[PDB]
RNA sequence: UUUUUU
């Protein structure tokens, strides 16, 4: 139940807009 | 006083003069002037040529302290490195009484960090930390990072390739304003980690050493010894009796081998200390200071001291156990010969991968790591 | 294994 390398790119994409 | 040409605060320039600095290194000349403007920085420079002073002096110049408000955050990979970086902030903020700094890492009660964060005498404007504890401060809202203007990641290649540190750093990075300056530093920024870095920068100034043949310090003599595991103890004891070193760092691949090797060194009239995980942080720091303040000339440690640690008396680094990949080797040997001074590195090759990893180091950096001559080496060639 | 909150 911990984040994949997948999702960490997706969180930072969402962070910048 | 070459730093005065950067047109820095009089309190900064005065503290820089008390630190013996008089000529900026090439990385500081290429990074500081344009970092002062808030431009994002992705910086690569060889080991020990002064990347800390880049983001330390830069953030201190842009900083205008607002009481109780964290403006600058610096992330590293090791606890003692964070302690070292915070001590550099203390020495350059010597004549800035308004500035307050704090460092946070594991091994200490988090409730005390919470109290230190609320106190009006200790509420920091600049926070240095390891990713684990700083995330545990953001998520329990002991710290407020809604006002960060400068975000620094030191040893960024290690911080972002280890994925537990990347999650924490990205959780911390999402509690900060998006319109902040972000700076990243490392002696090793391979082609595979730079795209991952760029997802935190916005039109950054990028300083690289792409011809990685001068990521090797010319003043660092590198040798290897091909031996068997049962011969390491007697060969190391002989090396420490014959070679003429000021202080030596000995890198081991595990904590059990660190404590057992250090115990045998102290038994054989080789006074040594050891620093690694699995140890109370009260004890890790106590020995760090004992070795840093020259009470013992020998330190055995894991990769906890592989990166960032700066002790000027280290002119001998011994890879008792070799690393798995070349990048960690370059940081390891970088602990010796700080700021382009003379140094000597010797690695033990006791198995098959020591030979392929030693094989893969030489193409990456152009260095011929010669086999240690059986007749020994001249003291002048590394003094 | 080594580094990183408990
Ligand atoms: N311009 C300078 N003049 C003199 N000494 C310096 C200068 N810049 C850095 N140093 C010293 O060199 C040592 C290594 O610096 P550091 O920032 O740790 O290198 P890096 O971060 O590139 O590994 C530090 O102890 C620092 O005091
Ligand atoms: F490049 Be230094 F050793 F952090
Ligand atoms: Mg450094």
């Amino acid at each position: 139940a911990k984040k994949s390398l997948e999702d960490l790119d997706k969180e930072m994409a969402d962070y910048f807009e | 006083t070459g730093f005065k040409d950067f047109l820095l605060k009089p309190e900064l320039s005065r503290a820089i003069i008390d630190c013996g600095f008089e000529h900026p290194s090439e990385v500081q000349q290429h990074t500081i002037p344009q970092s002062i403007h808030g431009t994002d920085v992705l910086c690569q420079a060889k080991s020990g040529l002064g990347k800390t002073a880049v983001f330390v002096l830069s953030t201190l110049q842009q900083l205008d302290p607002v009481p109780g408000e964290v403006a600058v955050v610096v992330i590293c990979n090791a606890r003692e490195l964070a302690y070292q970086i915070r001590n550099e902030y203390l020495r350059f903020s010597k004549y800035m009484p308004d500035v307050k700094t704090a460092v946070f890492y594991g091994g200490t009660p988090i409730s005390k960090d919470a109290e230190l964060l609320k106190n009006k005498d200790t509420a920091p404007h600049i926070v240095v930390a390891t990713p684990g504890r700083l995330k545990a401060l953001v998520r329990e809202k002991y710290i407020d990072l809604s006002h960060v203007k400068n975000f620094v990641i030191d040893e960024c290649d290690k911080v972002l390739e280890e994925l537990d540190m990347r999650r924490d750093v990205q959780e911390i990075f999402r509690a900060t304003p998006r319109d902040k300056q972000v700076m990243m530093f490392s002696a090793t920024l391979s082609q595979e980690i730079r795209p991952i870095c760029r997802r935190f920068l916005q039109n950054p100034l990028e300083i690289f050493v792409d011809d990685e043949a001068k990521l090797t310090l010319h003043g660092l003599q590198q040798y290897y010894i091909k031996l068997e595991e049962r011969e390491k103890n007697r060969k190391l004891a002989q090396l420490l009796d014959d070679l003429e070193f000021n202080q030596v760092i000995i890198f081991v691949k595990s904590t059990t081998r660190a404590n057992e090797l250090t115990k045998l060194l102290n038994a054989s009239n080789f006074p040594a200390i050891t620093v690694h995980g699995h140890m109370k942080q009260e004890e890790r720091i106590a020995r760090y200071k004992a070795f840093k303040d020259f009470e013992k000339r020998i330190c055995v440690s894991t990769d906890v001291f592989g990166r960032g640690i700066d002790i000027e008396r280290i002119n001998l680094a011994i890879n008792y156990d070799l690393t798995n990949e070349a990048d960690q080797y370059l940081h390891r040997v970088g602990r010796a010969g700080r700021f382009g001074t003379k140094g000597l590195a010797i690695s033990f090759v006791s198995s098959k991968e020591d030979e392929e990893v030693l094989a893969k180091i030489q193409e990456r950096f152009d260095v011929k790591i010669a086999e240690f001559p059986e007749e020994g080496i001249d003291p002048s060639t590394y003094l």
